[PDB]
């Protein structure tokens, strides 16, 4: 096993450039074909370009001439990928992947999220979606947490600290005209077990070091 | 300049049945250099098949690829709950020239389920921030396609609501959905009747859920 | 020379050839790191002959040949110069002036099967021993007796090929082993299969 450590998440303001990096521990870095793959969210894998380091001749996909540039450095055995003139279309996960002339697997790296936006790291404001006094839908009722206005992604949402896991539904984030992200998570509970058992959602945002717990109640 | 082209676009099959995914090239292809991935939501592509025929470490027996030249085939024999994904077919040399296929989406087929509907007024806590968010929950339903209509008083609200769709469950195989209407606290307190009208195939006539501010 | 050698199409391919009908890949105009052959997976055997293993990444050759087949574990020692047995005599024969390497790994997980894998085949019998690098693809009928059989299979009238039987409980010597013979050929003035250097 030869490992592919990619560099960490980035945020770039539109019009700038980004340089993601990819490093091969050991092996035979010079005679791999190194290659970069993009996935914009909700879409399909796109091949971007590649390089054999021992030849330093890289090839690109016709979708990207003027913008991308792949390079690689034999000494610290890392390849780089440099995307210029960014726009919002370029917010994606960027993977390096290698194949070897000794085996037919293509090996993949971790992934690296690049978010293109002018926003600033903001953490979420959390509000109760408080159950109502219908109490009638099969003895079951809904309640939840609204996780509003955060950047960049991602958020994690737990219910009473890992306990409550069934009925819980945590929705994918939507990006609003703000330029910020919003998200919701709800849980279906027996209305009997309402004004008895206490429900808390645990919302957690590593990019901004924000933890918050609210209490949802009517 | 290879163009791989997957068929069909979308597969709904009820469990245990026979899933057959095509991939076609625009030229012929060395076929040692053709792979198959599954991707389930929020995860990296996972390698299933490499060298047109070999299963990758850990992949279950009921997955299998064959084909040659211009025509390659991933087959799932005993389709299971957890076996919907987008499947990609990749071609790859020992040279810098690879390509992928637009994808093929596979999903479980259920008996139609009707959605339970909940409306949630903006919380008082949120209100003091200067914004309001009315939220509509459609809860456990098949098929996916549902229509959600927001009414402020009796006016219909196009353009200031967003939907998000949970991925298909692995136990009951139903979807969920949340529509969020966002007004300023200003506008929210100019109006009085907030309503959520939900059209779905499982429903004879569209259901409405409403609240009066106060 | 602007390409890198497709050895992977030979080492890691989903299916290997039967030893009586062994495959040969001819390699040209490319670069390769033989590094890999020293540090590798379990059950690797890696005898070498004409060259020292340590120097391959330095040297250059006109043309490399990759022969590959499946034989049975305890038969892997036939695959070496001046050697005897029903593999070296009747199926696959190396010379004496063999410049090359002989790689070979267990493949119980690839090739055995749970009812028997009966479609890897070897040659039982041949009137004459095989000349080096000859590939006798012949069906036939071999008379192991007196009476001619005029091309029918019968008593002492053997169809010349037999199926290996590969179950994954067989134990290491009756277990299928994939084998690759690399051959390093130094000839006329193009020398186009070089290493990193
Ligand atoms: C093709 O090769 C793969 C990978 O080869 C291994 O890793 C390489 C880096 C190299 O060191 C090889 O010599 C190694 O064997 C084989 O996959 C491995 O298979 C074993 C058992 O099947 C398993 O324990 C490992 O986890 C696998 N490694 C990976 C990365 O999947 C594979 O079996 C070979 N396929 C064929 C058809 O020969």
């Amino acid at each position: 096993q030869v490992q592919l450590v990619q560099s960490g998440a980035e945020m770039k303001k539109p019009g700038s450039s980004v340089k993601v990096s990819c490093q091969a521990s050991g092996g035979t870095f010079s005679t791999y074909v190194i290659s970069w793959v993009r996935q914009a969210p909700g879409q399909g894998l796109e091949w971007m370009g590649g390089i054999i380091p021992i030849f330093n001749t890289p090839h690109y996909a016709q979708k990207f001439q003027g913008r991308v540039t792949i390079t690689a450095d034999e000494s610290t055995s890392t390849a780089y990928m440099e995307l210029s003139s960014l726009t919002s279309g370029d917010t994606a996960v960027y993977y390096c992947a290698r194949v070897s002339q000794w085996e037919l697997l293509v090996y993949w790296g971790q992934g690296t999220l690049v978010t293109v936006s002018s926003a600033s790291t903001k953490g979420p404001s959390v509000f109760p979606l408080a159950p109502s006094s219908k109490s009638t839908s099969g003895g079951t009722a809904a309640l939840g947490c609204l996780v509003k206005d955060y950047f960049p992604e991602p958020v994690t949402v737990s219910w009473n600290s890992g306990a409550l896991t069934s009925g819980v539904h945590t929705f994918p984030a939507v990006l609003q005209s703000s330029g910020l992200y919003s998200l919701s998570s709800v849980v279906t509970v027996p209305s009997s077990s309402l004004g008895t058992q206490t429900y808390i959602c645990n919302v957690n945002h590593k990019p901004s070091n924000t933890k918050v717990d609210k209490k949802v109640e009517p | 300049e290879i163009v791989l082209t997957q068929s069909p676009g979308t597969l709904s099959l009820s469990p245990g049945e026979r899933a057959t995914l095509s991939c076609r090239a625009s030229q012929s292809i060395n076929s040692n250099y053709l792979a198959w991935y599954q991707q389930k939501p929020g995860q990296a592509p996972r390698l299933l098949i490499y060298g047109a025929s070999s299963r990758a470490t850990g992949i279950p027996d009921r997955f299998s690829g064959s084909g040659s030249g211009t025509d390659f085939t991933l087959t799932i024999s005993r389709l299971e709950p957890e076996d919907f994904a987008v499947y990609y077919c990749q071609q790859y040399g020992v040279s810098p020239r690879w390509t992928f296929g637009q994808g093929t989406k596979v999903e479980i087929k259920r008996t139609v389920a009707a959605p339970s509907v909940f409306i949630f007024p903006p919380s008082d806590e949120q209100l003091k921030s200067g914004t309001a968010s009315v939220v509509c929950l459609l809860n456990n339903f098949y098929p996916r396609e549902a229509k959600v209509q927001w009414k402020v008083d009796n006016a219909l609200q196009s353009g200031n609501s967003q939907e998000s769709v949970t991925e298909q469950d692995s136990k009951d195989s139903t979807y969920s959905l949340s529509s969020t209407l966002t007004l300023s606290k200003a506008d929210y307190e100019k109006h009085k009747v907030y309503a959520c009208e939900v059209t779905h195939q499982g429903l004879s006539s569209p259901v409405t859920k409403s609240f009066n501010r106060g | 020379i602007t390409n890198l050698c497709p050895f992977d199409e030979v080492f890691n391919a989903t299916r290997f050839a039967s030893v009586y009908a062994w495959n040969r890949k001819r390699i040209s105009n490319c670069v390769a790191d033989y590094s890999v052959l020293y540090n590798l997976a379990p059950f690797f055997t890696f005898k070498c002959y004409g060259v020292s293993p340590t120097k391959l990444n330095d040297l250059c050759f006109t043309n490399v040949y990759a022969d590959s087949f499946v034989i049975r574990g305890d038969e892997v020692r036939q695959i070496a110069p001046g050697q005897t047995g029903n593999i070296a005599d009747y199926n696959y024969k190396l010379p004496d002036d063999f410049t090359g390497c002989v790689i070979a790994w267990n493949s119980n997980k690839l090739d055995s099967k749970v009812s028997g894998n009966y479609n890897y085949l070897y040659r039982l019998f041949r009137k004459s021993n095989l000349k080096p690098f000859e590939r006798d693809i012949s069906t036939e009928i071999y008379q192991a007796g007196n009476k001619p059989c005029n091309g029918v299979a019968g008593f002492n009238c053997y169809f010349p090929l037999r199926s290996y039987s590969f179950r994954p409980t067989y134990g290491v010597g009756h277990q299928p082993y994939r084998v690759v013979v690399l051959s390093f050929e130094l000839l006329h003035a193009p020398a186009t299969v070089c290493g990193p250097k």
